[PDB]
C-alpha cells in the first residue's frame, strides 16, 4: 500500500537527526571527530554512510571507537544499515565548515556551520517530489524538528563534492505552478533532482546525554530550589554590541569553586592570595610554604612594604592593629633614638616549594656598632617592618 | 607609633 | 495526515502543562482568574496561542520581547485536523484563596480533551484510540479514564450522554456492537483525553525543565566518582544559593568578573615593575576590560633606597645599589630620604606611571635625572602594579 | 493510518518500546533502576515479563514503586499483560552489559550496552517470518518506534540464557531466496525461530531533570548564540597528566559572577579588592567599611604604603595622578623644607563592620613644633600619604 | 613630586 | 642589599 510514502519519509529524518549528531560533536568515543581535522570550506561525505559506521565493524567504518571494545561504544546507524532505497534514497551529505581553535583539543581545525543531507528522487514521474516531500515535513514534525526550511534541489559534481545549481523552496514548488515547472524545466540527464534536508530541532527536543544537543539561544538551564518557589538558573548570552559571549551566573548568590583559573591579556592566572607578615626575633631569613599550583602554572610571589621604622631588633611590627618600636641599637649597646632612614630592599628566592624572604633596612651610618644583626647602615632582617605576600600562579 | 617616638636630626 | 495520533498527544500533553501552571511567562494564568466551576474553552486554540502572534492569543508573555517566551502550540496551528479532530476541553474547577497571587479565583481539578471522530466507518476508533494511547505511553503518560464518549451541547459546554472505557471497546464484543449501536450520525462521537504525567521529564532544549531540588548535573570521568558533578544548593538560614563546583579540582576561566560591595570586578593581576636608565616615565599597557567596565591601577612600593640612577632593582632575589650621585660626579654613600611618590595616568590604554624619591638636599648636582633634592623616575625602586577592571 | 493491520505487530511494537523506555532510564519511580545494581556481563530477562511489572502488583514484580499509594506510579506493562501471544510470541530479552562506575550512585555498578528482544515464530510455515517481521518494522515506523536492527535468528538454550547459533538480517532473508532456504535449513528441533529487535544504548539516550544520567566523557554542554551558527560550550574534563578534572569555561569570553570564593591550600578564600585611600585634613583616623563576607568566612585587611612625604599635613595626596607636597611645618609654624623620615606605622582594628585605620610618620626630631597634630617626631594621620587597602574574606 | 620639592641636609 | 650598602650620617 502508498503509506511507503511515510514509512520512506520516516527513514529520511532518522537518517538526517543522526547526521545531526555526529555534526554536533566534538568528540565522539573519548576522539576527535574525524571530519573537524581538517581545514577545508566544504566536504561531501558519500551515500554509502562508512564515515558515519563505527569502525570496529565487519568491515571497517570511519568513526572511531575507544579500543576496548567491552566498553559502550557510542553509535549512529548500525553497519549493515543503507538509506540509498526508496524513492527518496540517500545520496550524500555536503558540510560547509569554518576555522575554529579549540580551547581543549588542538586536533580540531574547523567548526560545522551547517551540514545539508541531500535525498535523490527515483519515484516514477519528478513532479511527485514534492508530495514525498510533504511526507518527511511530517515525519520531522513528530520528531521534534523544525520542518520549515525545506527546498528541492538539482545537484550536480563540482571540483570539491557537489553544487546546488538550483533550488525551489518547498512551499513554492507546492503553490507555485509556474514556478514549479520553470523548476522541473531544468531537470535534465546531467543533474540530479534531490530533497535538501537541513535539520533544525524544536524546544521540545530532549537534552542528549552525549551532549549533541544545545541549549536554544536565551534559554537557561534551572534548577529547582529550597527557595522554594524559586528557581535559580544560569545561562550563556551572546552580545552584539562587543561582539563577546558571557556565562551568566549572577542569578546564583556565591558561585563556589575549589582550584579557579582565568585569563588576563592570554596569559592564565590564579586569584593573588595574601598574608601579613613580619621576620621573628634573630636576624634569620622568613619561609613562607609556596602555594601549589595547578598543573602548567608556576609560583609568583611579591612582598609590599606596609611598616616599617629604624628600630631593627628592637621592634615589634606582629600586630596589625598596633606596634612597638623602641629605637635604633647604638655603639654601646642600647637603645637610642630613631635613626634616618635610607632605604628598605625586600628579597625573595624559592627553593623547594618554600619561598625565602629578606630584607634590608638602610639607615644613616656612624650609629650601629660594628657587629651584630644591626650593624655598619643595615638593619638585617629587622623585626621592624611588617610585609604584605601575594602569592598567585602563572604561565 | 606611640607619642614616646624620637629620632635622630640635622639640627 | 499520518501525523494525527502525535497531534492528539502533543496538544493534549500541552494543554495538562498549561493546566498544572499558576502562571505563564510571570503572568497569572488566565484561565485562572474566575471562579466558575466548569469552562469549555474554544476549539480553534486562540486561547492556547501567544499574544504576540499576527493574531492575538489569550496566553501571556513577558511585557519584554527580548528572551524567549514559553508557549504551548504555534500561532498558525489548527488540530480541527485528521480522523481525530480537536473538539474543545472541558475544564472543571473549585474554588481555591490563593496564598500569594489575588488573581487567581480557581483552581484546576480536571481537564478533559475532546477530539471528534470524522471516520466514515464508527467501528475504527478503537484501533485510533489504539494509536493515541500508544503515543501517549511511549512519552510517558498515562490516561486518565480512558474512554470512547458521544457528547451533546449542554449549557456551559458539552456533556457525555454516553461512555464506553477503552479498555471494554477493546476486550468485550458484545459491550463494544451495544455502544457501537448508539453511534449514529446525528450524534458526534468523540475521544476523551485526559493526561497524568507518570513517567520522569527530560531536559529539554528550550529550558523549560529545570534539574529537581538537590540534584547533581554529572560528567562520567576516568577520574571515578565524586569529582565530576556540580549542582546548586540553597542556605535556608542565610538565604543564599550556592553553585557548587568544589567537586571539580579546577574551575578554568577565560575572562572572569564577580561582584564586591555592588561593583562589578576583574581579579587583581600584578607585575613586578621597574625603571630603566634615563629618567623617563614607564609606559605598562592596560588590561583588555570586559564590557562595560573600565581600567583601575595601583603601584605600591616594594624596594627603594636613594641611589636614583645608580642602582638595578630588576632582580627579585637581590638589590643592585650603588649610592646617591654626588655633585663632584663622584659616588657617595646613600643619602637620607624624605619622600616617594607613584603616579599613574591612563592615555589611551597605556598607564604612564612616573615616581620620584625625595632625599636631602646639598648632595645631588645641579642638573640632570637626580638633581636639587629628587631622584626622577629612579631605578633605586621596585614596585608592584596591580591592574583590574570595575564599573 | 489510524487502523490496525497486523494486530501481532502492534503488540510487539508496544512492548518493544516499553522495553526500550525501561532501559534507557536509571531511575524509576525515584528508586535505581534494578538491572543496574548487578555486575554480570550479560543477563536474560525471562519470557513472562516478571521483570517488567511493578512491585505493587497482586503478584509482584521487579520494577520498583515509590512505596508511597499517594504518588503516581510509572509503569511499563499492565501487570495481567502477556505478550506470549500471536504468530510472533515474546520469548525474552538478552541484556549486554558493560562495567561502569555511575559519578554519583553507588548503586549502579554496569551501564546497559545493547537489548536484544526476541519473538518467536508460530506460524505455519516458517518462511513466513519473513512477512511478519515487515510487519513489525513497518509497524514501528507507524508508531515512531526506533529500533537499531532487526533480524531473523535462530536461538539456543545456553547455561546462563541463550546465544545465536545463527543469524540473518531481514533484508537478505527477503531479498535473497539462497540465504534464506540454507538459514531455514539450520533450523532444527532444539532450535526456536525467531525476529530479534535490538536496541542499542548510544549518546541519544535523554538527560534526566532528577540527574539520575550523566553527560558521555568529555562531552559538551552547548548553547546556540546569536553568532549566528556560533557555538559556546562548557564541560567536564579529566587529564591524567596531574590527575584533576576541570571545569572547562574557556569557551566562553566572560564568566560573570555575583559571589566568588575559591580555595587555596584547603582554605576558602574571595577575590582581594582594592581601594585608593588618604586620611581626611585635620589628622582624623580613617574608617573604612568591612566588606560583606558569605557567612562562615571572615574579613580580613591589609594596607600597603604607595606614596609617602614628610610634609605631614602641608599636603594632598588624594588625587592617583599628582601628589601636592608642600614641605614640613617648622617650629614657628611656617612650611619649610621637608625633614628626613625614620619610620612610617600603618595600623587597622575591625569593630562592627568598619575598619579604624591610623597612621604615623616618623621624622627627625627638633624641627616639629612641641604640640600639634604634626608634633616631636611625629606626623599623625597624615595627609602626605596614601596607601592601598586589600580587603578578602577567608575562613 | 614637581620640582619644588626639597628637603633637610646632613651638609 | 649587601654589607658594602653605606649612608650619611647626622654625627
Ligand atoms: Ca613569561
Ligand atoms: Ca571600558
Ligand atoms: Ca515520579
Ligand atoms: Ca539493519
Ligand atoms: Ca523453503
Ligand atoms: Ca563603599
Ligand atoms: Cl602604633
Ligand atoms: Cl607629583
Ligand atoms: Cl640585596
Amino acid at each position: 500500500e502508498l503509506m511507503i510514502k511515510s514509512s520512506n519519509a520516516f527513514d529520511v529524518i532518522e537518517l538526517s537527526s543522526q547526521i545531526q549528531r555526529y555534526a554536533s560533536l566534538s568528540k565522539i568515543n573519548n576522539r576527535t571527530n574525524p571530519i573537524l581535522k581538517d581545514n577545508k570550506a566544504k566536504e561531501f561525505k558519500d551515500a554509502d554512510l562508512k564515515w558515519l559506521k563505527l569502525e570496529n565493524c565487519p568491515t571497517a567504518g570511519d568513526v572511531p571507537t575507544t579500543g576496548n571494545n567491552n566498553d559502550l561504544q557510542d553509535q549512529f546507524i548500525a553497519c549493515d544499515a543503507d538509506y540509498r532505497k526508496g524513492d527518496l534514497s540517500y545520496f550524500g551529505s555536503q558540510f560547509e565548515f569554518s576555522t575554529y581553535v579549540h580551547p581543549s583539543n588542538p586536533e580540531i581545525q574547523r567548526q560545522i556551520k551547517q551540514v545539508v543531507s541531500y535525498f535523490q528522487y527515483r519515484g516514477m514521474e519528478r513532479a511527485f517530489i514534492g508530495d514525498a516531500a510533504g511526507y518527511v515535513i511530517s515525519e520531522a514534525k513528530k520528531k521534534g524538528f523544525s520542518a520549515q526550511d525545506y527546498r528541492i534541489v538539482l545537484i550536480e559534481p563540482d571540483r570539491v563534492g557537489y553544487f546546488e545549481s538550483n533550488a525551489i523552496s518547498y512551499e513554492e514548488f507546492i503553490e507555485n505552478p509556474s514556478a514549479r515547472e520553470n523548476f522541473l524545466l531544468k531537470a535534465t540527464k546531467d543533474r540530479t533532482l534531490a530533497l535538501a534536508v537541513s535539520l533544525a530541532q524544536t524546544g521540545e527536543i530532549a537534552m542528549q546525554r552525549d551532549g549533541s544537543v544545545a541549549f536554544l539561544e536565551d534559554s537557561e538551564l534551572c534548577w529547582d530550589t529550597a527557595a522554594g518557589s524559586a528557581k535559580s538558573c544560569l545561562s550563556v548570552r551572546y552580545d552584539t554590541v562587543g561582539n563577546k559571549t558571557e556565562l551568566d551566573l549572577k542569578q546564583i548568590d556565591v558561585v563556589s569553586a575549589k582550584g579557579l583559573s582565568f585569563e588576563s591579556d592570554g596569559k592564565t592566572k590564579t586569584p593573588v592570595v595574601s598574608t601579613y607578615e613580619t621576620f621573628q626575633d634573630g636576624g634569620r631569613a622568613k619561609t613562607i610554604n609556596a602555594i601549589e599550583c595547578p598543573t602548567g602554572l608556576n609560583n609568583r610571589f611579591a612582598a609590599v612594604v606596609s611598616s616599617f621604622s629604624t628600630a631593627g631588633q628592637n621592634a615589634n611590627f606582629s600586630s596589625e592593629s598596633a606596634k612597638d618600636s623602641q629605637g635604633t641599637t647604638q655603639k654601646d649597646g642600647s637603645k637610642g633614638p630613631h635613626a634616618l632612614l635610607s632605604g628598605i630592599s625586600l628579597n625573595w628566592t624559592l627553593t623547594n616549594k618554600v619561598w625565602d624572604v629578606t630584607a634590608s633596612i638602610g639607615i644613616e651610618s656612624g650609629i650601629l656598632p660594628t657587629s651584630g644583626i644591626d650593624s655598619g647602615s643595615l638593619l638585617r632582617n629587622p623585626k621592624s617592618l611588617s610585609f604584605i605576600a601575594f602569592q598567585w600562579c602563572e604561565n | 607609633f606611640n607619642d614616646n617616638y624620637s629620632s635622630t636630626s640635622t639640627v
